[PDB]
């Protein structure tokens, strides 16, 4: 096997070996909760808390395409309620910036729509926004498809005006993938190529339940180590549906679970790699610069 | 149509 032990220390030693050249990150809502964006998983602060004001037929409807097409207003009202006062990427986001700066980042596949990867300095070429993004929006009329930046979309969201296209007056929709919509072609094109040559999978802040994103962990070669940094031990096979990640069996050979906050796990990994000062300085500098432009 | 987002 490629890891000398199934620990964070073993992953760090592998990362600094000649074998580890190309890292893929798979991230979800857990990497942005410390930036103030709720996940689904938390019962106290998660998205399903405080949804009865919207009078939905069922809670999940506000994230489903068929409901959005019938009544876009609840989703835009929720977007206003959750729009953050500042966009400060987390320690975890800036750990991925270090992977980019050091030439190790092949790709970040993200389920997040909050743009924080881009704010942290990942480029479009580095990213597969598997569920799209608020970064850009488009008129929904097939004959128009006028594009609008987030500055435009934010103003429509905060004035509580359902965004309409200035050219044709159709609805303007953030470039996100609702439940029930097809994922972007870029997701499948990158998935079919990137996982031929990946040396390490870093999975952070996701429960690995939404498909087809969750299936990405099975696309790596069988020898590729997989490190999960997450509050809970996600990605294991379900004992009923099985009739995945193998952290604990007698056959376990490549999967490591670090259970805790993504910011703390990334800091711990950075420290093992000799990057702790770099990461601390980067986060403090970037946050101070964001404040200086506010 | 490409595979769809599902929970
Ligand atoms: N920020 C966003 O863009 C955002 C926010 C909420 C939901 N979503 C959507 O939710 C769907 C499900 O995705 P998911 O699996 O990422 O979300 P999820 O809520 O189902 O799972 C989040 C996971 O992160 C863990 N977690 C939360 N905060 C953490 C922290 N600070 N450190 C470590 N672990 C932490 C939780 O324990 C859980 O396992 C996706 O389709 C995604 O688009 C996106
Ligand atoms: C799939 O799971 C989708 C893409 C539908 C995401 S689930 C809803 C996530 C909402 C998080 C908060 C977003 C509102 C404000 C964000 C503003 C970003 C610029
Ligand atoms: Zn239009």
């Amino acid at each position: 096997r490629l890891l000398d032990e199934l620990t964070l220390e073993g992953v760090a030693r592998y990362m600094q070996s000649e074998r580890c050249r190309r890292v893929i990150c798979l991230v979800g809502a857990g990497i942005s909760t410390s930036a103030g964006i709720p996940d689904f998983r938390s019962p106290s602060t998660g998205l399903y808390d405080n949804l009865e004001k919207y009078h939905l037929p069922y809670p999940e409807a506000i994230f489903e395409i068929s409901y959005f097409k019938k009544h876009p207003e609840p989703f835009f009202a929720l977007a206003k309620e959750l729009y953050p006062g500042q966009f400060k990427p987390t320690i975890c986001h800036y750990f991925m910036r270090l992977l980019k700066d050091k030439g190790l980042l092949l790709r970040c596949y993200t389920q997040n729509i909050d743009t924080l990867e881009r704010i942290a300095g990942l480029e479009q070429e580095d990213l597969v926004e598997a569920h799209g993004t608020f970064y850009t929006s488009h008129c929904v009329s097939a004959s128009c498809r006028h594009e609008y930046p987030l500055s435009w979309m934010k103003e429509k969201i905060f004035s509580e005006v359902t965004p309409k296209c200035e050219d044709c007056q159709s609805l303007v929709k953030p470039d996100i993938v609702f439940f029930g919509e097809s994922l972007p072609a870029r997701f499948f094109s990158c998935m079919q190529s990137d996982f031929l040559k990946v040396d390490l999978l870093l999975v952070m802040g996701t429960s690995l339940q939404v498909q087809p994103f969750a299936s990405l962990i099975s696309k790596a070669p069988l020898s590729t180590p997989r490190l999960l940094i997450n509050k809970e031990k996600a990605g294991q096979s379900d004992p009923f549906l099985g009739m995945g990640m193998d952290f604990d069996s007698k056959k376990a050979y490549r999967d490591v679970a670090w259970l805790g906050e993504c910011d703390q796990g990334c800091l711990a990994l950075a420290e093992l790699l000799g990057w702790k000062k770099e990461l601390e300085d980067l986060v403090r500098r970037e946050h101070a610069s964001i404040d200086a432009q506010s | 149509a490409l595979p769809k987002k599902y929970g």
